[PDB]
């Protein structure tokens, strides 16, 4: 009762008919209670000649006085009175309502545009907080609407809160919600959606400095307040689950959950510590009965795995991420294509695992369904070569993949045979050999040979292909002289004798393709001028051209576009692209020139009885077995002795190819040595 | 399934005329 | 019985216990006996010394032989045999069965590795499609069966039938199906399913060599069958949604429809004649009860509209892009959303239409809920400035987009004042004038204006994203000082006294600015103690977040390079290029938090328009008469925020004014 | 609703002493 400070105001407050007091005069009386009331230090206070105002600053007449100012006086000043009355609470629930829902509006108006006291409700909203007065709204038979009332109040959008007070609004709403065991699912609503419906780095811009209130607050309570959110989070889950799944509405649930992962993604990118309210929702939903939920797990912690994190799925959630790597057993192939689908950002994104991977992997590229095959190889086509070489080490992987390009299914084997040839070709343009990759190397290097015993099969699609591939990836047409053949000796240098009689077949074919296109031209020719309409030739070498033409198109998948492609050429007439043709058949060309001649060949083709794509096509793949590439002036890198002595690996190559090159046909080997001479 | 080589050492990539 | 050609081959074909037949002879004789039956003449033969080998080619020693020649043979014969005896059809259902397993079989060896008679086989399918005999498959008890069957085997992915025939497979199996009424929902899955699993433009990688069989043929099918295949297709759609509403799984559904609107959006780009077998059920689905199968059914039509197609949509089907244009006015907003998000490709596709959405986005544009309209302002931000120029031209639009800017809504407000300033900006650099986009010049003229009279909302946000806004898209530090000044004096034309009064006084403020950060290093650099506080708190109560930036100031005051860059920066009077290249490397250090702070302050605190331009603005030609007149307003000013450069002249013209 | 502007030509961008 004694004390040493005292309130040192005693002006009338309330305007009676008897006596009346002026608005200016309130609001400069009310400012001046305001003032003094707010220095009042707690302990130190008399606190008895003080009652007279705590009774007369609840008056509805000032709680719902028109002029603001008065009200957020009175506002300020309740909000001391509480603080040193405390822990007294000398107002009655139904007072402290009627406080707190103007408490409330000043909030509202804090966002709001000045209405000249903002600062009083700086000072309202700030010192409700230090002194924890705010709680008391949480004890009232009212509390939840206020709740919900105070939470919507700065989640609103269509206010315009100011940045500094951030940090207090997390502590209102961390405070008040502190008090809390059921929260209203609308509030919780309200705090998670932020995530949903506020995604920084979406708009690349200048600075970015727009920033946003609820979801700064949604990070506070998730960060500051995370202990007593992660409960209502779980809640949350269950809850929405809940009403969505009694849903009248039967397609509502996946949609629902489907969301919730998101929310899950984001808080996990945000504040990974609450993802354990929620995991094992999660766990169980990977075995869950229903394939498609299974499925959207599956994806989740697949997006999950690639997401920066300061927190580590697999160490804390290490649970669930065997569970994870437990999908490539799921009964559902949708679930097991979801699964392998995901490997090649997380691979790109995280070296954490070389282990379970490498185990898996194996097993999804031997399973049943090619859907989850073709997702697998595809791994070598999405993510680049070195982290495969980098990641991946399992021996079986290679060995599989390598396997599938003798497989009956048509969609694998040809995806397989161009990914695992263009992955030699880049396995050799950027990863070099040590002591510890080479146990694997046998395998990247007997692909040439593998490709090579593709033409036993005898299939024309495939021989199509491999021709197409290999000329591609393997022997390619660029980009110089000499490197052409040092790798073409790196591609020879692990062959069966399959492969090198295969190799040679396919050279010693080329002269007798080249003796026919020679002499397509020449017997397409006839159709430059009249020789003979039914003269010299005409009723036998028409059917001497017109059945040698079959010859060549035996060989290909569709000879029925080939023999159609090559007659529209005699319809052409035109002399340039027999030239070109021409001079790419001849044998005996200036490896540089070929290149000039034959890209603009096939340039000059594009966009000129159906497309001439075809005839593109055609014609490519046809010269591919056509024109010499491999023996013509590589055969002067060869003629040089590269190495005095050692590389026998390399010079018995060289016996192998030259040996053959004079005996296929010496009309161009026995003059090099000559001009060497 | 897995397809299986049909043809000979010999006779690879080989045209009759 | 009478003919003038006759049976020449009368040898036997059945082993029995007397008399033994080789194996090759076989093979030899049923060999003659096909290349003979192969050149007999259907109408003019005996017919009747036939007979004899129509009996004989039922029997299961050669129908079910080890040999697969005896059964290619067999088949080419009995093919043959059919053909001649047609129409009558001697043989009894069941042999036919019985004949036809044993086609279906040698079509399964036709995809297979070469078994020796690929020939015949080929020789079989293609007679049987010339000769038309394939068709009596479906005149049988089994014919079910022996169809899905017959489907199965060429969409079957472990074969591979050579391209040549893929316009004969498509072929057998148009007549076959062509002959069913209600097709086994089996064999229809199979058919369409082709479609989204098989994207011609997900496997080209090289040469394009790769072709398929199965895809292909649902083409042949529903191009070459449409009129028989549509009929179907309805059916499809029907049964596919039939089967997973009542399939238990409650969540089935969805997913399945979300599919078969991609079915439509592939077959409408393939083959958009056959969209009309379904286009009333999307049609329907739009006006369905639950939201979400409309927001699909929406969002499909949306992703047709945008596709390159031999046929076009909106005369088409009229009917259902009006439906899809109503969706303005859905009661629920993400339908409206989801019909929003679509235009900013359709309008850079398509110039078809400019009418409807022109009537619509001024809909959009006012819609109670704040994403619909976020949404749609969002159009001018995807959106090349050109074709928005070209193809949206109704004044409520920009109105609206303008508009926007002051309301209350704060994630739309952000939005459309960044927006309508990159519209600006965009819309000098690459847009002119003419006779009528001149009309919404006079609106897009406003822009600057409208912006710097947001200042006066006295926001600290909204006056941070301004400044940000302001130097990044309307008064940009680059290229040269030679050209800035003639724009800068195209986005000052358009003033009204408010925004000079603001423009000027943002300056007033600069030079007060740096004012106290020259002197904040210069106070770091230890009475004046307890100013440097006033002065650290002081600088910060511009700002939205002054908690961020006084540990900002402290946490780069915490090393006590840098620092001659900030006096560089804020000391006034630089030559304008140096200061980008302090400014720059600043940041681009600072970033990689703190570096959002520092910045806004720069934009606030350094000379930027008050600079060496002045040398630059004094020099004229004489000489745009709208541009002098600008040019002594902002020198007249330049002139009292700094009094120290034209002091000397205006005197002595004071004077001579005096003499006067 | 929509924001209002509340202030005069004279205070803008004003910051005493």
């Amino acid at each position: 009762k004694g004390a040493v400070t005292k309130l040192k105001f005693n002006s009338p407050i309330i305007s009676t008919s008897d006596q009346l007091i002026s608005t200016n005069e309130l609001l400069d009386r009310l400012k001046a209670l305001h003032e003094e009331l707010a220095s009042l230090d707690q302990d130190n206070t008399d606190l008895t000649g003080l009652d007279k105002y705590r009774d007369a600053l609840v008056s509805r007449k000032l709680l719902k006085h028109k002029d603001v100012g008065i009200r957020a006086f009175t506002a300020c000043c309740l909000s001391d009175i509480l603080r040193l009355y405390a822990p007294d609470a000398p107002y009655t629930d139904a007072q402290l309502t009627d406080i707190f829902k103007l408490v409330l509006s000043q909030f509202e108006q804090l966002g709001d545009q000045e209405n000249g006291y903002h600062i009083q409700q700086t000072y309202l909203i700030t010192k409700l907080l230090e002194y924890r007065s705010i709680v008391l709204l949480a004890d009232l038979p009212s509390s939840n609407n206020l709740l919900i009332e105070l939470f919507h109040i700065f989640y609103d959008p269509n206010k315009s809160f100011p940045a500094r007070l951030f940090n207090v609004i997390g502590g209102i709403l961390g405070e008040v919600i502190s008090e809390f065991d059921s929260v209203p699912l609308e509030v919780l609503r309200l705090i998670f959606n932020k995530f949903l419906t506020y995604n920084p780095n979406e708009i690349p811009e200048g600075l970015n400095v727009t920033s946003d209130c609820g979801y700064e607050v949604s990070l506070i309570l998730c960060d500051t307040y995370s202990n007593r959110m992660s409960r209502h989070l779980t809640k949350y889950y269950s809850e929405i689950i809940h009403e969505a799944t009694n849903d009248d509405n039967n397609s509502r649930l996946l949609t629902v959950v489907v969301k919730l992962h998101k929310l899950v993604l984001r808080l996990w990118e945000t504040v990974p510590e609450l993802i354990n309210a929620v995991i094992g929702f999660i766990y169980h939903e990977l075995s869950s009965e229903n394939e498609l939920f299974r499925k959207e797990a599956t994806k989740l912690i697949g997006q999950i795995l690639t997401s920066y994190s300061d927190l580590n799925f697999v160490s804390t959630h290490s649970d669930t991420f065997k569970a994870w790597i437990s999908k490539i057993a799921d009964i559902s192939p949708d679930v097991r294509v979801e699964w392998t689908e995901s490997i090649p950002q997380i691979i790109a994104t995280r070296e954490d695992i070389s282990k379970e991977l490498n185990q898996a992997l194996a097993k999804t590229f031997i399973d049943s369904d090619p859907r989850v095959r073709r997702t697998s190889v595809m791994i070598f086509n999405k993510v680049p070569v070195t982290e495969i070489w980098k990641n991946i080490t399992n021996k079986a992987i290679y060995t599989s993949l390598l396997h599938l390009a003798r497989e009956k299914h048509k969609e694998v084997r040809e995806l397989c045979i161009n990914t695992m040839a263009k992955f030699y070709s880049n396995s050799l343009n950027e990863i070099e050999r040590t002591y510890q990759n080479k146990e694997i190397w046998e395998i990247i290097d007997t692909i040439p040979s593998t490709l090579y015993n593709l033409y036993y099969i005898n299939d024309l699609n495939i021989n199509e292909q491999v021709d197409s591939v290999i000329f591609e990836y393997l022997l390619p047409f660029e980009p110089d002289n000499d490197k052409r053949v040092h790798r073409l000796l790196t591609v020879l240098s692990h062959f069966d004798k399959k492969a090198f009689t295969s190799f040679f077949a396919f050279n010693a074919r080329q002269i007798k393709i080249s003796f026919a296109i020679s002499k397509y031209i020449d017997f397409s020719k006839f159709l430059n001028n009249q020789e003979s309409m039914s003269s010299s030739q005409g009723p036998i070498v028409m059917n001497k051209y017109n059945q040698t033409l079959q010859w060549l198109a035996s060989g290909l998948s569709d000879s029925t576009k080939a023999i159609d492609a090559l007659e529209t050429i005699k319809q052409f007439n035109d002399e340039r692209i027999f030239y070109l043709l021409n001079a790419c058949v001849t044998n005996d060309i200036p490896f540089l020139t070929f290149k000039n001649c034959y890209n603009e060949l096939v340039s000059k083709l594009q966009t000129p009885s159906i497309m001439p794509r075809d005839i593109a096509k055609v014609i490519q793949i046809l010269l591919f077995r056509a024109s010499p590439i491999i023996y013509n002036v590589s055969n002067i890198s060869v003629l040089l002795n590269l190495s005095n002595n050692s590389d026998a690996k390399q010079l018995d190559l060289k016996r192998r190819i030259l040996d053959d090159i004079s005996k296929v046909n010496p009309t161009l080997f026995k003059d090099q040595i000559r001009t060497l001479k | 399934l897995m397809l299986e080589d049909a043809v000979t050492e010999r006779e690879v990539l080989v045209t009759p005329g």
